[PDB]
């Protein structure tokens, strides 16, 4: 499950334009007791 | 309350369109 | 919803203010008058 | 006459005992002063505590120390009640004598201390009643108003009506006769309170519980005439578990923390978590711990781990001293174990924060570079945080960062050549070296 993490949702309007940054986190997969999960992304090294 | 952020109405997104301000960058 | 909303669509007007009521009321004791200065209210 | 010597020199010292233990008094001491107080012997010199309780409080000195001597008075009426009652009746004709001498100043004082006395329930509501009567008969409305701001609370709970009678009548004078225009204004203040509710008047010294207190609520009224037995203050001649080796607990914690960290694309997220936790102070130490162990599995160094931390950084000093003391615990305890590999993932994750100026930079000062005082693996670990920290710098900041940091024990100009000689070899044996040339010089003014 890559699926949970949180999705940062800034400002639609602006985030056309100046690339605000992650100014809020819509949550990204539910559940009923939280746990939590993790995910691949973090455990294959980036390329850099 | 929504400021323009989060999602249109959360029914095809599949979440549950659950928006919190982010701690991490203020200042 | 006009001024600061850009192309509104389907809008009704909110109704703004009303005169901000004051009532004061006791329910505390029953043998309280039933007109009485509150220590609420200012010293005139 | 070695009896009348006797009892003269033990009056004397009771006399001495209870005058420096009233003139220590606070809250915060109160209860080993009552302690002290209560191996004395009170009873004995009832008029001598009664005197100094009164001459204290009274000395306008105090006035601020009234709730205090209210709450050993209160402790002592439980005791005993008969002393309670000794220093009501002073107090009462304390406060009529400086009433009728129209001495404002001692009516402030004694007025007060019966405030206090009756929210200790050590004295009955009515002998205030009765005091802000006779005062609202004349003006001396600065007296009265103070005496209700510190009794008022009180006075509200017991006896309501007649307190709002009182306080119509005080009404009454405001809106519709004529008064000086300081006098009005504090009077007005009051009515302002009763909106308010004297909720900057309802703190202090409550050291008896309401059944410990064995509640001799002493009915005076300020119209009796009393006793006041100064006589008794007089000399005379008296013929008469398990221990824990686990960290499981903490074990918890940590699976706590290291799972928050596994979860979480980019770094930026992963601060929001850790932040949301809200830790308390003493565990946000380790937490950071945590975070570089974690650092240290990754088998490379991340981005990850450095946005993390600084987003953490900016956000609460506390997490400043965290990753401080932190770089202290790992650079001076720690280093010994890591590997030179490890090494690598600390060198780079510790330049990312000091090229930026989170950490911040004279810090760096710990590091000493000495034949005698270093460690080789510890040398490769500033290898690699001098050889991270240039390429955001570029060598060129560098030299500025550094020239203006004022980094000693690191840089030594100041003698010492082999030390020299050996700072210069290790720098260009890092492949720099123009750090460098300042040394270079010292190096020809030394031979």
């Amino acid at each position: 499950s890559a699926s949970h993490i949180l999705i940062p949702a800034s400002d639609l309007s602006w985030s056309k334009q100046t690339d605000t940054g992650i100014t809020h986190f819509r949550a990204g997969m539910t559940h009923e007791d939280e746990k939590l999960i993790p995910t691949i992304f973090r455990y294959i090294t980036t390329w850099e | 309350s929504y400021n323009g952020i989060g999602l249109k109405s959360a029914k095809g997104s599949s979440t549950s369109g659950h928006v919190q301000r982010s701690l991490a960058s203020n200042n | 919803p006009h001024l600061y909303n850009s192309r509104p669509r389907s809008v009704r007007i909110p109704w703004y203010n009303n005169p901000v009521s004051c009532i004061i009321q006791n329910d505390e004791e029953y043998d309280t008058p039933a007109l009485f200065f509150d220590p609420s209210l200012n010293p005139i | 006459d070695e009896d009348i010597k006797f009892q003269r020199e033990n009056w004397e010292m009771i006399r001495s005992h209870v005058s420096p233990i009233i003139s220590n008094l606070t809250m915060d001491n109160l209860q080993e002063s009552h302690r002290d107080l209560f191996q004395v012997n009170i009873l004995i010199g009832r008029n001598i505590i009664c005197k100094n309780v009164v001459d204290f409080t009274l000395n306008k000195q105090n006035g601020r120390l009234i709730p205090a001597l209210s709450a050993l008075i209160a402790l002592l009426n439980s005791d005993i009640p008969d002393i309670g009652e000794t220093l009501a009746k002073e107090l009462m004709l304390m406060f009529v004598q400086q009433f009728n001498r129209k001495d404002y100043v001692s009516c402030g004082n004694i007025l007060q201390c019966l405030s206090i006395l009756f929210l200790y329930d050590v004295i009955h509501e009515i002998v205030i009643l009765q005091i802000l009567l006779l005062l609202l008969e004349k003006n001396s409305l600065r007296l009265v108003i103070a005496v209700m701001k510190i009794c008022g609370w009180k006075l509200a709970l017991v006896s309501k009506k007649t307190h709002d009678m009182i306080w119509e009548k005080l009404r009454y004078i405001l809106q519709t006769q004529e008064l000086s225009s300081t006098l009005r204004e504090s009077l007005e203040t009051l009515f302002e309170i009763r909106q308010k509710d004297y909720k900057s008047g309802s703190q202090g010294l409550f050291i008896l519980d309401p059944t410990s207190y064995t509640v001799h609520t002493h009915s005076y009224i300020v119209s009796d005439e009393d006793e006041a037995n100064k006589e008794l203050g007089n000399f005379e001649k008296c013929e008469n578990q398990i221990y824990d080796m686990t960290s499981t607990n903490d074990v918890e914690f940590k699976k706590k923390i290291y799972l928050v960290l596994k979860s979480s694309l980019s770094g930026d997220e992963a601060a929001h978590k850790l932040l949301k936790l809200k830790i308390a102070n003493n565990l946000k130490k380790s937490v950071v711990d945590i975070i570089i162990k974690s650092s240290l599995q990754e088998s490379t160094f991340s981005k990850f781990y450095s946005i993390l931390s600084e987003r953490m950084i900016t956000f609460h000093r506390s997490w400043q001293t965290a990753y401080n003391e932190t770089f202290e615990q790992n650079y001076t305890q720690d280093i010994e174990d890591y590997e030179t590999d490890q090494l690598r993932i600390l060198g780079k994750f510790w330049g990312h924060l000091i090229s930026y100026e989170f950490l911040p930079m004279d810090c760096l000062k710990i590091i000493k570079l000495t034949e005698e005082e270093s460690c080789p693996q510890g040398r490769i670990f500033i290898k690699f945080l001098f050889q991270e920290l240039v390429n955001e710098l570029g060598l060129d900041e560098l030299q500025l960062r550094l020239n203006s940091s004022k980094l000693d024990g690191m840089f030594p100009l100041e003698g010492d050549a082999e030390h020299i000689r050996y700072s210069i070899n290790f720098f260009t044996a890092i492949g720099l070296g123009l750090l460098t040339e300042d040394m270079r010089s010292r190096l020809t003014i030394i031979q």
